[PDB]
């Protein structure tokens, strides 16, 4: 979606996968707060506190009641953490059952989609790049940096299947409102699958960098309706 | 027992001429963004009013 | 330094009995080291067109 | 008495005095990455400053020798735990050189322990013929299990104190040394594939490359073994220029036999 | 209601790297098209996986490597 | 001395260089942070390169040129030697090529960027964007090659420290009983060891695939770029636990000698150390979860980097146990340690934050990384090395350094610098990425409030300046009067002061017994110990 | 042979130990011959690899 | 066998008697060409084994 100006959390969740991410960042940091709670706390109690006591007890160095201890609580809490983080890993391959196939490939300035599924009657893949649009050339209300020329229609509530890469310089792919990032090697491909749940823009960014234009490579995308989408898929 | 008040007037005596020799450099800066000025600001918000980008959650985009 | 494990003699500057102020030889060692990447920001706008 | 203890050092570890060839081999290792990086971009138009390079460096390597060896059997601060100190310093620096393999190692098992889609599904590819290990690459094996019974043949002859068999003993595992760079030299000169022959290309005369840059060094070890025990330099019970030569070559067995399996057995 | 259709799991390559499974495909299609031809509709679902999931230079470059016969691939079945 | 083969005057420059190219190291990032103070290209014109190339520039300084010759070389070659009971290292004729390749490090770096192209490769050399197709003139050529002088410095200087502790000890000091600085460095020792030569391979392919064109790397001929993602990050994460072993060492003795008590568990506090270094081998691909690994090695490693936070809890809550009970004095280094114990650690729970392969899918590359790297780098490894150059500066320059001016330097690092990094976690959190020029519109917020900050630490930085020149010139005039404090133990409460100035240093070990400066022969007799 | 010979030589020779070899004069000369000038001319071309002047 | 592939590299030398049988794609880089001469494979190579006559049809 779109960054906000002074702001502190995630952009607004429009997948599944990326509703994953927001129980487990807030699951992650319910557990952290514990701790530096306890690190906060135990160390103004000894800057304060002890640091007015002349008489240091200098005969308490082993401690065998308070070592095993603190070397179970380590292990304790990253028990009980780590099973919401094993069951996002195996429920976000979820290749099972997919609906669409769109392409996103990376020529180091711009990025390169085609519609290869032949759902379209023309029979024909639809390619198309999507380059920024400069500040000379820049429409008076666009998003500098964030919004590019050419876009790119998504339907809704469909089990959309990416396929990510390169043919030159090594730079991802990554939407944070729909919680896609992968690296578009040059050799190889990755995918992704996101089904969307709400009509709406969004604008990510390209994070690996690529060179000279990395700055000038967004990732525009809209999600509209499946008879809205076909609409413009029978044009181009 | 004179010198806790010097460690304090050093701290906040080097956070003013920090920001003070910030200015100077500003100052001497290259001119700003187009797309900054309250008024790019404001129409690219009816563009998202349109199109539903943050439905719970702010998309004011404006800091002039 | 191989002996005279003096007070001044285990740097290899040279403090006191400098015929020049120290402060010459002491801050120009650290600002000639802090205005090295202002000649990497000079000879590389200079022949890329910027000033 | 304390007349004389007074007069000498009170602990074993040796006290060196500042020599400058410290900052000669710095500025030859300037010379050589700086003038390495030119030559391949232009700017001087001939080949010959890193010949240069390899010049001014390995004479910085014998004078940085010579005063070793005006310390070793000339001045002689070496006792039992500083003779104990470079034999645990170079026994811990084969562990880097030993790594290093797994630097190039692990290169092989990533091309063909999964296939790729740019080479074919076999591993070598098709275009690409390697030679089979009953070949020619089977006398690089035996040459060094003989070459790793008499780096042992003649290790315990020196200490044993007759100069028949320690003299004479080195110069045959020297030239068994400069006659494996001229069979690895064959495949230098006679087999198909090259440096620039894809992924396959690339790590075979890597892992088999640095494998032929270490026996330039050996052999060039064992060119100061032998003129050292002619001047009769080296000893019978203190002897650190001849001991970290037949620790050289007897990981080198381990680490060879580890290169035949997986380059030729499982590379075919 | 639900046009849209494209290849589902393909259990033999569940991972995110999905390379050979455009790969093989070109390969699966192009075997059977030379060795077994009687129909092609068991034919063409390796024609119309391949389509999907692989770049548009890339088959103009398995279709190039093919023509000068430098395809790195087992190209020809019989 | 130039070429003087002394351990004690080697380290004396290893520090000489590590504050020049600490300001040319913050130079760089003053001008990095300077380009995000507003959107467009301000001071750079229009130029997005000589941007790749100051982050180059800048974060090789810091990591390779900073905390690498001062942890390792500018207290290692001072301290392992003395501590331990050496007179001085074990291999004292290649402690001089140690130090003396790093200004020829640096000179394979400067003209790294006044050369026509400039090396806009990032910190991470990526080999397609650092191949000739991509950069083509000779500026990557020497910045891999000044990479290669350090990593071969900083490797026989650990061969160095391997054959000092294990036989050049005293006659009691047997295995068990050693300073934890010695424990850091021989810890540390066998990490040099094992991931430099690693790393020296992971270099010399990108070279041959650059002028040799030999295609470890290329597409075009089947070599990834993946296989560099695995190769030097088995490299990258041993070396972020090499600045931070003996940064675990120097604040094991600050907070156990200005709190008047031994460390608590000190035989426990051994075996969680090289338990950190054995275990950080094994976890090296967590930076790059989303590059396209396997379901279960992706499930493997979110399981694995997270038990690196099993040893380093037993290391911090250790010192907050040797703390508890004892006195407290509140001087400089112990300023410094116990906001090591509050910003290292929150850089600690960022670190758990990332360490999940279904965490870091959202996070990697954006500035929340940043601000993670540097709450354990600026303040986990400066917050050491500020806490150990004025733990062992009088002692070994023989000069206090105007202990009241040494307060106000703590705190202009201290909050102007958490208001650089904290905010750092906003800008990341909604995906702003690396390593860029210019940014999105709605990312101007926090990085006007983290460029008003870069002035002040490095406001601190040029306070630092005077007071290594209060302390060269007039620094003996500190200790005669009340400018500084002395004895860095008070007595006790029933000691009188008249018997204190009899037996005045109650050390644990032998750097404060020795005079200051130390000797140019510290050690000419055997000493004992127990 | 020439062990006991050089060590009455090296040992008390009041020289530096890069200096106490009898075969040490010729070594030397002509070394600082050679270091006289692989130290300038990789760095007396980097003007001239400044203003894009390559061969 | 070293006598029986020594008169092996005299076949290849002799005549390839159509051309060569055109390469593929990885055998045969030649991006940034080398230093040392003009377009000079290694230190070292002879043209039995290492022809690489180009094909641009
Ligand atoms: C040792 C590590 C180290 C240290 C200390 C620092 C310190 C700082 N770094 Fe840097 N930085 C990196 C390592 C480090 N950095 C790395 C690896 C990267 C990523 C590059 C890449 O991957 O693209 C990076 C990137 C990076 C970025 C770009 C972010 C991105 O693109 O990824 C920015 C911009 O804000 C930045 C800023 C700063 C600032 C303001 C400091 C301030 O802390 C500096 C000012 C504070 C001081 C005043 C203290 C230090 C000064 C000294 C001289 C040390 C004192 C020691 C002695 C004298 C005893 N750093
Ligand atoms: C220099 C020091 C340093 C240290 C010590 C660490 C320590 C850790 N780091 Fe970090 N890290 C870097 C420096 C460092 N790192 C750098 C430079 C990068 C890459 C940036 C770049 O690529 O440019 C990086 C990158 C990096 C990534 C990659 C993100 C990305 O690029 O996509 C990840 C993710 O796994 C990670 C995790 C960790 C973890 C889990 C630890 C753990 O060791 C820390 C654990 C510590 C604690 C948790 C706190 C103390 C313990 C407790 C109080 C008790 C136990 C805690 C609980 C039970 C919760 N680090
Ligand atoms: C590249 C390298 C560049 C380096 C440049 C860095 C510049 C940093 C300089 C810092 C410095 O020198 O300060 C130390 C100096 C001596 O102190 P001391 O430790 O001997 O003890 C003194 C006694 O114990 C208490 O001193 P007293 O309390 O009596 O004086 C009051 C003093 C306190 O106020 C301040 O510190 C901020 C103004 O106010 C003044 O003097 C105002 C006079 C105009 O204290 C002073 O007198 C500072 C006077 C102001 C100097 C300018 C400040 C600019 C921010
Ligand atoms: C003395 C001269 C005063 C100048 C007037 C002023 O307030 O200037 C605001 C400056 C400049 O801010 P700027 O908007 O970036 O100006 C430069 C714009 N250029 C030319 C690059 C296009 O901005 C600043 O000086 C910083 C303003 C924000 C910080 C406010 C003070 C915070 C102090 C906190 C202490 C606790
Ligand atoms: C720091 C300074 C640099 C230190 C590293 C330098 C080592 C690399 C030097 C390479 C020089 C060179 O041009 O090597 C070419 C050789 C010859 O290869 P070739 O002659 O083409 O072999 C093919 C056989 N034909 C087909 C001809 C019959 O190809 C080879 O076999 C190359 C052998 C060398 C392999 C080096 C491996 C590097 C691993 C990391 C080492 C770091 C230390
Ligand atoms: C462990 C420590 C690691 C660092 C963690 C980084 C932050 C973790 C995420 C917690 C953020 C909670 C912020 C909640 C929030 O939305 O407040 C914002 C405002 O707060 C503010 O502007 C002040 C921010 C104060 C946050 C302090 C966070 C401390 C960590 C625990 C809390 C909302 O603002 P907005 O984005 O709606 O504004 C739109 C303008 N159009
Ligand atoms: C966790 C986070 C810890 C953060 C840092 C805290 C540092 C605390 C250090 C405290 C001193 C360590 C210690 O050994 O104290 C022992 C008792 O404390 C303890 O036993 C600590 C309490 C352990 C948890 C409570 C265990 C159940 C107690 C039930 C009470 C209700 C005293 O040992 P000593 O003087 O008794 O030994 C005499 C044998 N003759
Ligand atoms: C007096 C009048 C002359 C200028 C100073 C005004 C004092 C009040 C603060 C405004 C000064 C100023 O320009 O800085 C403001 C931000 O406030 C600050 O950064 C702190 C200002 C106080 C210190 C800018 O804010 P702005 O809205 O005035 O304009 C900014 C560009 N558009
Ligand atoms: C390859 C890169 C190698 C890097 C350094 C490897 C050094 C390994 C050996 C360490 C020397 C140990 C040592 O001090 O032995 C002394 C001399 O050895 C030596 O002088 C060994 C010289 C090795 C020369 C080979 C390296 C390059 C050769 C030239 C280019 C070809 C002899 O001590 P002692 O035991 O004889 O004393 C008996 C007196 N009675
Ligand atoms: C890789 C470099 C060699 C690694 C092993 C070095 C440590 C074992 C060899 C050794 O002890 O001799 C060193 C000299 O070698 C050297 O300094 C020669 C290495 C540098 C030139 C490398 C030339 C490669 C061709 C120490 O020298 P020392 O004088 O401090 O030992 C005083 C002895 N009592
Ligand atoms: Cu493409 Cu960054
Ligand atoms: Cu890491």
């Amino acid at each position: 979606d779109v960054p906000t100006p002074y702001a502190c959390y995630f952009q607004d969740s429009a997948t599944p996968n990326q509703e994953g991410i927001l129980e487990l960042h807030d699951n992650i940091m319910f557990y952290l707060l514990v701790i530096l709670g306890l690190v906060s706390w135990m160390l103004y109690t000894i800057v304060m506190t002890y640091s007015k006591n002349p008489i240091a007890y200098k005969y308490i160095k082993h401690g065998q009641t308070i070592e095993v201890i603190w070397t179970i609580f380590p292990a304790v809490i990253l028990l009980i953490i780590a099973f919401p983080s094993f069951i996002l890993l195996y429920l976000c391959d979820e290749v099972i059952s997919p609906a669409m196939t769109i392409k996103a490939i990376g020529y180091q300035w711009y990025w390169k989609y085609e519609y290869s599924d032949f759902i379209n009657d023309s029979g024909e893949t639809v390619e198309f790049e999507s380059y920024v649009i400069p500040d000379e050339l820049l429409e008076e209300g666009q998003l500098r940096l964030l919004d590019t020329d050419t876009s790119m229609v998504v339907p809704v509530d469909t089990h959309i299947r990416f396929v990510v890469t390169a043919a030159d310089v090594i730079h991802d792919f990554a939407i944070p409102s729909l919680g896609i990032k992968v690296d578009a090697t040059p050799g190889r491909l990755n995918q992704v699958s996101a089904l969307i749940q709400r009509e709406g823009v969004f604008y990510g960014a390209c994070s690996e960098l690529c060179g000279t234009g990395h700055a000038n490579m967004p990732i525009k995308i809209e999600a509209v309706s499946l008879p809205k989408f076909l609409e413009w898929l029978n044009e181009q | 027992k004179g010198d806790s008040s010097f460690i304090a007037k050093g701290v906040a005596a080097g956070l003013l001429f920090s920001v003070g020799l910030f200015a100077v450099v500003r100052m001497a800066g290259g001119q700003d963004a187009k797309t900054m000025n309250k008024e790019w600001q404001l129409k690219s918000d009816e563009y998202l009013k349109s199109k539903n980008a943050n439905p719970w959650g702010g998309y004011s985009q404006v800091q002039s | 330094v191989h002996f005279k494990d003096g007070v001044y003699e285990n740097i290899p500057f040279k403090v006191k009995g400098r015929k020049t102020p120290y402060a010459l030889s002491h801050f120009g060692f650290f600002a000639i080291g802090f205005a090295v990447p202002f000649v990497a920001c000079y000879v590389q706008l200079k022949k890329s067109g910027a000033f | 008495t304390h007349l004389e203890r007074s007069r000498h050092q009170q602990h074993p570890f040796h006290m060196v005095m500042p020599s400058p060839w410290p900052i000669v081999v710095s500025f030859a290792l300037l010379s050589l990455a700086l003038s390495t990086a030119l030559t391949m971009h232009g700017y001087i138009g001939n080949m010959n400053m890193v010949y240069l390079a390899l010049f001014v460096l390995l004479t910085s390597s014998i004078l940085w020798f010579r005063d070793i060896v005006a310390e070793a059997t000339y001045l002689g601060d070496h006792t039992m735990a500083v003779r104990k100190g470079i034999n645990l310093g170079f026994l811990m620096f084969v562990l880097s050189e030993v790594l290093i393999f797994a630097g190039l190692f692990w290169a092989y098992f990533h091309s063909a322990m999964s296939p790729d889609v740019t080479l074919g599904a076999c591993w070598p590819p098709v275009g690409i013929e390697a030679v089979q290990p009953t070949e020619l690459p089977l006398l690089n094996t035996i040459i060094l299990l003989s070459s790793g019974a008499t780096v042992t043949y003649s290790h315990h002859a020196l200490i044993a104190g007759n100069r028949n068999k320690a003299l004479s003993g080195l110069l045959i595992t020297f030239w068994l040394i400069v006659i494996f760079v001229t069979c690895q030299y064959i495949e230098y000169t006679n087999a198909a594939f090259t440096i620039s022959d894809g992924v396959y290309g690339s790590v075979f005369y890597a892992g088999t490359g640095l494998h032929f840059l270490h026996m330039v060094m050996l052999a060039a070890m064992l060119g100061v073994n032998y003129w050292r025990m002619r001047n009769y330099h080296l000893t019978a019970g203190h002897h650190v220029g001849y001991e970290t030569t037949i620790i050289y070559t007897h990981v080198l067995d381990v680490i060879w036999l580890f290169l035949y399996v997986v380059f030729y057995w499982w590379g075919v | 209601n639900s046009p849209l259709h494209t290849v589902g799991f393909d259990a033999r390559f569940p991972q995110q790297n999905q390379t050979k499974h455009c790969w093989q495909s070109y390969v699966d299609y192009h075997k059977c098209v030379n060795m077994k031809g009687e129909d092609f509709a068991p034919c063409k679902v390796f024609w119309k996986t391949y389509n999907a999931l692989c770049p548009l230079d890339w088959i103009e470059k398995w279709d190039d490597q093919r023509e000068k016969g430098i395809f790195a691939g087992d190209i020809n079945s019989d | 001395w130039l070429y003087s083969t002394n351990a004690k005057d080697i380290a004396v420059l290893y520090f000489m260089l590590a504050i020049f190219s600490g300001m040319a190291g913050t130079a760089m990032s003053l001008i990095i942070r300077l380009e995000l103070a507003a959107p467009g290209s301000q001071y750079l014109h229009g130029n997005s390169q000589l941007f790749n190339v100051l982050v180059v520039g800048h974060a090789v300084l810091m990591i390779f040129f900073l905390v690498m010759p001062a942890l390792i070389g500018g207290f290692g070659n001072y301290l392992l030697p003395l501590m331990i009971g050496a007179t001085d290292t074990a291999f004292p004729r290649i402690n001089n090529i140690a130090f003396w390749v790093l200004p020829m490090g640096l000179v394979c770096l400067v003209t790294s960027t006044l050369v026509e192209s400039g090396a806009g490769t990032g910190w991470t050399v990526y080999p397609p964007l650092s191949s000739i197709q991509a950069h083509s003139g000779p500026s990557v050529d020497l910045a891999i090659f000044a990479l290669h002088l350090t990593s071969i410095s900083s490797l026989l200087g650990a061969i160095n420290f391997i054959v000092t502790t294990l036989n050049m000890r005293t006659n009691g000091m047997t295995m068990h009983k050693l300073p934890l600085f010695v424990w850091s460095i021989f810890i540390t020792a066998f990490l040099l060891l094992l991931s430099l030569p690693v790393l020296s391979a992971g270099i010399t392919m990108l070279l041959l695939d650059r002028n040799f064109n030999t295609s470890f790397f290329e597409v075009s001929g089947g070599g990834d770029p993946i296989l560099y993602e695995h190769l030097f990050w088995f490299f990258g994460h041993p070396e972020v636990y090499i600045l931070i072993i003996p940064g675990f060492g120097i604040i094991s003795h600050v907070v156990s000698t200005y709190s008047k008590k031994p460390v608590f568990g000190e035989i426990s506090m051994v075996y969680a150390m090289a338990s950190i270094g054995l275990l950080g081998f094994l976890v090296w691909s967590h930076h790059m979860y989303i590059v396209g690994l396997d379901a279960d090695t992706r499930a493997y490693f979110t399981s694995a980097t997270m038990i690196i936070a099993i040893p380093t809890g037993i290391k911090i809550f250790s010192w907050l146990a040797t703390i508890h009970g004892g006195s407290i004095r509140l001087a400089t280094p112990m300023l410094y340690a116990i906001a090591f114990l509050f910003l290292f650690t929150m850089g600690g729970l960022t670190g758990v934050a990332l360490a999940n392969a279904s965490l870091d899918v959202a996070f990697h590359d954006t500035y929340y990384v940043v601000g993670h790297f540097h709450y354990v780098l600026s303040m986990g490894a400066i917050f050491s090395l500020f806490a150990g150059y004025y733990y062992w500066s009088p002692q070994i320059l023989g000069l206090n350094y105007n202990e009241k001016l040494a307060q106000i330097q703590f705190w202009l690092i201290f909050i102007g610098a958490n208001v650089i990094f904290f905010p750092m976690h906003f800008l990341g959190i909604n995906g702003m990425p690396r390593r860029i020029p210019d940014y999105p519109d709605a990312f101007a917020g926090w990085n006007y409030v983290a460029s008003i900050g870069s002035f002040i630490a490095t406001l601190s930085l040029f306070l630092f300046i005077y007071i290594l020149y209060d302390q060269l010139v007039n620094g003996l005039n500190n200790k005669v009067n009340n400018k500084s404090v002395i004895y860095n133990k008070a007595p006790d409460f029933v000691e009188s002061n008249t018997i204190f100035n009899l037996n005045t240093v109650k050390s644990s070990s032998i750097e404060f017994l020795l005079t200051s400066p130390p000797a140019v022969h510290s050690f000419n007799t055997p000493a004992v110990q127990s | 042979n020439k062990v006991i010979q050089l060590q009455k030589i090296f040992q008390s020779s009041t020289k530096p130990l890069w200096w106490r070899h009898p075969r040490s004069a010729l070594y030397l000369y002509p070394f600082y011959a050679i270091f006289a000038v692989a130290v300038v001319t990789p760095l007396l071309y980097i003007p001239n690899a400044i203003r894009g002047i390559k061969a | 066998v070293e006598k029986e592939h020594a008169e092996h590299r005299e076949h290849l030398k002799h005549v390839p008697d159509s051309e060569w049988p055109r390469d593929y794609e990885f055998m045969n880089i030649r991006s940034k060409p080398f230093f040392w001469g003009d377009g000079d494979k290694t230190l070292f190579w002879n043209p039995v084994v290492n022809r690489h006559i180009e094909h641009d049809d």
